[PDB]
């Protein structure tokens, strides 16, 4: 995050932290939607470009973290994953589309004043909230500019106009994202950067005061560049899939 | 510097 | 239970910028 703040504790209880187990490092950002499952990016699991193609075994979901490297003694609890699902329909070949997956833990996590699911959006709230001018919040553990935080940083970003997304970049964009940031105009800065992927964008209803997770973080040319947005995975769009998953499969 | 994780987690 | 923090919801306490994101829902 760049140009974020330290999070309070406890202000983001579904944050969780895609870690691997060697070399023990931070892959990505994610989120905790009900006791056993988690949501993220597909790109941080599969990504050929890259030659990135993690499985199962490869990986550990940190959960009810504060601190980017301790490991947090009474606080966080480390799971283990049962079983990942990629959307049918990513594309990494060109722009990210469908860029979502599921993670389905080995055992259901127990909540505490740290560790608390975040709601899905229904067919109203999306339509009520996501509109161009309203702000949402980022947050992760990713680099401070284009350099780790020692604590979760958050932010606060508008989301911005589906022409102004698309006269910025070159990359084709699809109804299955959004893109978010200040103008070079609107003086207040701040974005997502390298290792915020995966991680959610959230709102606060004001109809019945629950955070619901509007957005995933998924792509963004440099961070904090001006006349540069960050684009982030549509997660109603995609809801049916979701649903369909979560069903079938436990 | 990740601070080391315990062994029953690996 | 989703959405409804145990420090700050359930105990009717808000964080230090929830108010920019409500006061920006026009
Ligand atoms: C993620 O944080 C990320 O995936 N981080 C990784 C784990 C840590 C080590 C590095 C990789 C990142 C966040 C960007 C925020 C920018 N404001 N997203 C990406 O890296 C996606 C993944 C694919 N990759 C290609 C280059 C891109 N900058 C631009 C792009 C090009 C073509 C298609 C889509 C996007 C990009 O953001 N990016
Ligand atoms: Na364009
Ligand atoms: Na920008």
């Amino acid at each position: 995050i760049v140009e974020g703040s330290d999070a309070e504790i406890g202000m983001s209880p579904w944050q969780v932290m895609l870690f691997r187990k060697s070399p023990q490092e931070l892959l990505c950002g994610a989120s905790l939607i009900s006791d056993r499952w988690v949501l993220t990016a597909a790109h941080c699991l599969l990504y050929p470009p890259w030659d990135k193609n993690f499985t199962e075994n490869d990986l550990l979901v940190r959960i009810g973290k504060h601190s980017r490297t301790r490991y947090e003694r009474n606080i966080e609890k480390i799971s283990m994953l049962e079983k990942i699902y990629i959307h049918p329909r990513y594309n990494w070949r060109e722009n990210l589309d469908r860029d979502i997956a599921l993670m389905k833990l080995k055992k259901p996590v127990a909540f505490s004043d740290y560790i608390h699911p975040v709601c899905l959006p229904d067919r109203e709230t999306a339509a009520s909230l996501l509109q161009a001018g309203y702000k949402g919040r980022v947050t992760g553990w990713g680099n401070l500019k284009e350099g780790q935080p020692s604590v979760l940083q958050v932010v606060n970003l508008p989301i911005v106009e589906r022409p102004v997304c698309k006269d910025s970049t070159r990359i084709r964009i699809t109804d299955n994202m959004f893109c978010a940031g200040y103008k070079p105009d609107e003086g207040k800065r701040g974005d997502a950067c390298e290792g915020d992927s995966g991680g959610p964008f959230v709102m606060k209803s004001p109809f019945n005061n629950r955070w619901y997770q509007m957005g995933i973080v998924s792509w963004g040319e440099g961070c904090d560049r001006d006349g540069k947005y960050g684009f982030y995975t549509h997660v109603f769009r995609l809801k049916k899939w979701i649903q369909k998953v979560i069903d079938q499969f436990g | 510097d990740f601070e080391e994780i315990p062994e029953e987690y690996l | 239970d989703c959405g409804l923090r145990p420090l700050f919801e359930k105990k009717s306490l808000e964080d230090k910028t929830e108010r920019e994101l409500l006061e920006s829902y026009i």
